[PDB]
């Protein structure tokens, strides 16, 4: 960034060797702006005998050949086979580095072991590339902690859930569901579950997303353990395969909406099996349905995952939530029997919403209306959901009859 | 008490060696079998008895092309 | 943890790391049938430590979940897991 | 460029020229009009040696990098036959390489063509 | 005030880590285990204040999903 000189306080030191007792901060600044400009000088100078002698490491006969070319004196002692040593001295306020030079007996340099004797240089020939790639010859380059048994088996229980073929994933899922010992393993498969079900963000597989899924329906099944203590991990995962809007890959044809009631139903269990009036699990699942439901802008996908978690609940759930926006169906209607946008996405999604919301809210209607239900579909919301209630009264017949 | 008083005490610990040693063994028991019963059903196996894979399903037999590095060859170092 | 739980997410990843909202209607006692709730002698172990898990009940785990697939508050990122001892009954 | 050129050469029609310099990179220039026709970006230490071929097919390309990589000398100059002075080039160095060719911990400090289009070289091999 | 600290008594207004505190203290939960030992009825005068206990204790929120509890599995277990 700016220019970089040999210190002022390097010269005042340089100056005392030389018996000037006192020299002024400005002579100092004088000197040493003077002397780092020749050794840039020398510095670039070196370098260009290392670039035109081929070389890439700046030996240090490139400097003697650069100061031979500046006319200055060589500096001799410099080709030897040295490295760069420094001794401290610490003193008694005088701190400094110097060499500690050595000494060696002289007929221990006239009997020496010599070293070997050089070779001439001589040629070679070899191919690089014939044709295309290059040969394999060889002047060429190359080219707390689970035990080991539950390691094995945590690495051959995740890598058979992720889709290398069906019959392996249900021995797989069969082995979570019914073994006795899994506890020690299960922060390991609630990490992965959770994880994998974020890394859809990145690829949204529609496919490993229903094998997750089934991996937590299996990890439910299993009477050993007890999954109170990793609950607050795979909430959220089940959630984000509910409630976010892309599921798919190609939005038109992955039906993203099995999905959708598969993890609804799973949300569902797990909102049955772990409900404490202390966990408050059931209703912070309830208020988060419900205000991404009521909330406009949603998209039809999360619509839909909300309802479907929202129907699968139960029935009072559907009285108090569902029931008061059945209105919300004409804003529905408004975008399906009439609009020229009609090639968009926002058809098949919106008659998805609208076929789970007639099928939830049929029983909902049989229940609390009378028996006849003449005009019902006409008093209903576009006079389809008044028909759904007819069939589903139908359908109640029916039941009654086979009992 | 009840009116000003509170008692921040900590949690019982299980230094119980034995029930830890069985806690430990069982785990590791149960660990194995699973392992193995999963590696047997998903994949080429043998039987003592005549159509035997619901009990005792063995692992079969594979015969590797250099048997001494998976004999001589420790896996834990 | 690259090699930890949940890698091979990270090996395909290739990271380099290592009024009806009210509660009322979402209030159990609308939400539950009584009659059904009773066993009436026909054929519990919830909550049984004295200390629920924090991480559920502290935890806010609906900001976890992202309503909109393209607009994310948080970007994708490694995630290395806590390994934080928790729960009860374990060897070590 | 953005450093000292070190290697020169002449394409064999007589129009282009093509240089080279410490910072890796090959920059291709058409001498009736003084204007970069191209940019060859792909090494990463001084491009030591340049050679085209001998019909002007393809620009070969030796460095410190220890490769002989291999351009093309016609996709780059289909401009043969403005008074602006600029041509606005994009980046197209994938459609320009076609080889890499890395040596055993040699550089390349010469580059040659035969009389048929061989290439040939010369190593200094420094372990 | 006891000492700077306001009584709530009706005459007043209102890998290795640590393992977890209760929320419910150890006067709490004595208190919890005697009401309810003194609820199942072995002495009438026991009964008698600790249903008064129960009647009028304010701090009595906090410890109310273990009392529902209590009740809940005793009468199902009791029929």
């Amino acid at each position: 960034l700016s220019n970089t000189v040999l210190p002022s306080e390097s010269m005042k030191v340089v100056a005392e060797s030389m018996g000037i007792a006192q020299i002024q901060e400005e002579t100092c600044q004088l000197l040493t702006d003077e002397v780092s400009y020749r050794i840039k000088e020398i510095a670039q100078d070196a370098l260009k005998f290392m670039h035109m002698g081929k070389r890439q490491k700046l030996t240090t006969s490139d400097i003697d050949y650069a100061l031979k070319l500046k006319n200055v004196e060589p500096l001799y002692g410099f080709h030897a086979q040295e490295f760069i040593p420094f001794r401290f001295a610490s003193g008694g306020g005088r701190e400094l580095y110097f060499y500690e030079e050595k000494e060696v007996d002289l007929s221990d340099i006239i009997n020496t072991p010599l070293p070997r004797v050089p070779l001439d240089v001589c040629l070679k020939a070899h191919w690089l590339s014939i044709e295309g790639c290059q040969p394999a010859i060889p002047e060429n380059p190359p080219p707390h902690e689970l035990s080991v048994e539950q390691q094995l088996y945590y690495k051959e229980i995740t890598e058979a859930c992720v889709g290398s073929c069906e019959a392996k994933r249900a021995e797989a899922l069969q082995s979570i569901a019914t073994d006795p010992g899994l506890y020690q393993m299960l922060p390991r498969f609630s990490t992965f579950i959770s994880e994998g079900v974020r890394v859809n963000v990145v690829q949204n597989n529609l496919a490993l997303l229903i094998y997750l899924m089934r991996m937590v329906k299996a990890l439910m099944d299993n009477p050993t353990l007890y999954l109170e203590k990793y609950v607050h991990e795979l909430i959220p995962a089940v959630m984000t395969c509910i409630v976010s809007r892309q599921l798919c890959l190609r939005p038109d044809v992955d039906n993203h909406w099995a999905l959708r009631d598969f993890a609804a139903r799973l949300v569902a269990q797990i909102c049955k099996h772990f409900s404490t009036t202390t966990n408050n699990i059931q209703s912070r699942i309830t208020k988060t349905f419900t205000k991404s439901w009521v909330d406009e802008k949603t998209p039809w996908t999360t619509r839909y995952g909300s309802i479907a978690g929202l129907a699968e609940l139960g029935h009072d759930v559907i009285k108090t939530l569902i029931l008061p926006r059945l209105q919300q169906e004409g804003e529905r209607i408004r975008s399906v029997l009439d609009g020229p946008v009609l090639s968009n996405i926002d058809r098949i999604g919106a008659d998805h919403v609208q076929s789970l919301l007639l099928k939830h809210c049929a029983p909902v209607l049989a229940k609390l209306r009378p028996p006849p239900d003449n005009q019902d579909a006409y008093r209903a919301e576009f006079g389809s959901l008044g028909p759904l209630l007819c069939s589903q009264v139908v359908k109640a017949r029916a039941q009654a009859a086979l009992q | 008490p009840h009116t000003y008083i509170k008692t921040p005490t900590y949690r019982e610990p299980v230094s119980d060696y034995q029930v830890l040693r069985e806690k430990a063994a069982s785990q590791r028991r149960d660990v194995e079998r699973a392992l193995t019963r999963f590696m047997a059903k998903t994949g080429e196996t043998q039987s003592l008895f005549k159509d035997d894979v619901s009990t005792f399903p063995l692992i079969a037999a594979r015969p590797f092309t250099i048997p001494y590095l998976t004999a001589l060859l420790p896996s834990e170092l | 943890w690259r090699y930890g739980p949940a890698r091979l997410w990270y090996d395909m990843l290739g990271v380099p790391e290592d009024d009806l909202l009210a509660d009322e209607n979402f209030l159990m006692v609308t939400q539950l049938h009584w009659e059904d709730d009773i066993i009436w002698d026909g054929e519990p172990w919830y909550s049984i430590f004295p200390i629920d898990n924090e991480d559920l009940v502290y935890g806010r785990w609906e900001d976890n979940i992202i309503w909109d697939a393209q607009a994310m508050p948080r970007l994708l990122e490694p995630p290395v897991l806590t390994l934080d001892p928790n729960d009860e009954n374990l060897i070590l | 460029h953005k450093g000292p050129i070190h290697s020169l050469t002449f394409s064999p029609n007589g129009r282009f020229l093509a240089t080279g310099a410490t910072d890796g990179r090959v920059l291709l220039w058409d001498i009736g009009h003084g204007l970069m026709v191209g940019e060859l970006k792909g090494h990463t230490d001084t491009v030591c040696s340049l050679r085209f071929s001998r019909d002007g097919e393809i620009l070969a390309s030796g460095s410190m990098d220890n490769t002989v990589r291999l351009w093309d000398a016609i996709k780059a100059f289909e401009d043969l036959e403005t008074a602006t002075g600029h041509i606005n080039l994009p980046e197209n160095s994938q459609e320009l390489l076609l080889g890499t060719y890395m040596t055993k911990s040699t550089p390349v400090v010469h580059l040659h063509f035969t009389r048929r289009n061989l290439v040939l070289a010369a190593g200094a091999y420094s372990p | 005030s006891i000492e700077g600290c306001q009584p709530a008594i009706p005459e007043n207004p209102p890998r290795l880590k640590p393992r977890s505190i209760h929320e419910l203290s150890v006067e709490q939960q004595l208190y919890y285990k005697e009401i309810t030992e003194a609820c199942v009825g072995s002495c009438e005068a026991k009964r008698a204040e600790a249903l008064q206990s129960i009647a009028t204790d304010p701090g009595l929120y906090q410890m109310l999903p273990r009392f529902s509890t209590f009740i809940s599995e005793g009468v199902r277990v009791n029929v």
